[PDB]
């Protein structure tokens, strides 16, 4: 019943070419979890724990939560971890999906493992995203930093384009978080 | 960076 019920740990090492043996896909820049591509059997240097399977969602690297980050950030975390690499993953299916916007829509019970992971994934997405809003600029705010200040029409285009990972209203104004860029 | 109270309410 729980989103995190099938989370497992796979301990791997770098293959003889220094790589992981699988490509990382998704990332917040596609509105997605980081998740694994095709796991070629024999390209992963397994160490302990459980095996990796294709298209599982990558949650943590050496106990650093990475879901909600770009692929840039995820690989940057990987690069600063010495072997062995402890990966926490979950297979997609049922309630578990790589789509970040839909995962942020889910209503979990406050205090649940599911809820705590959702807030962790929000903070990560917030690290490199600047929110957008239709309210007017207030004194002291830096456009492009505290907010992107856009009109209602522009906010509706971003929403209709699927650019927003999260949307809401407060005192008759629009707030949202756009997908981060690849830079 | 971190979101204000207003943004957090809007969600």
């Amino acid at each position: 019943s729980h989103w995190t019920s099938k989370v497992h740990e796979s301990v791997i090492g770098r293959n003889p070419e220094g790589q992981l043996g699988f490509e990382l896909k998704g990332g917040a820049e596609n509105g997605q979890f980081p998740y694994l591509g095709e796991v070629k059997p024999g390209k992963v240097a397994y160490e302990s724990g459980s095996k990796l399977v294709s298209e599982e969602l990558l949650l943590e690297v050496n106990e650093t939560p990475v879901a909600g980050l770009t692929i840039r950030d995820v690989l940057a975390v990987i690069k600063h971890c010495k072997d062995p690499l402890r990966l926490k993953c979950v297979k997609q299916g049922g309630i578990v999906d790589k789509d970040l916007r839909h995962y942020l829509n889910l209503r979990f019970q406050k205090g649940s493992v599911d809820h705590e992971l959702q807030q962790i994934i929000r903070d990560n997405l917030y690290l490199r995203t600047v929110p957008c809003t239709t309210r007017p600029h207030k004194e002291g705010e830096v456009p492009g930093v505290d907010y992107i200040f856009i009109t209602v029409e522009e906010f509706m285009e971003l929403e209709k384009s699927g650019a927003l990972l999260e949307s809401g209203t407060y005192e008759d104004n629009y707030y949202g978080t756009p997908k981060p860029p690849a830079e | 960076n971190l979101r204000n109270q207003s943004y957090r309410a809007a969600m």
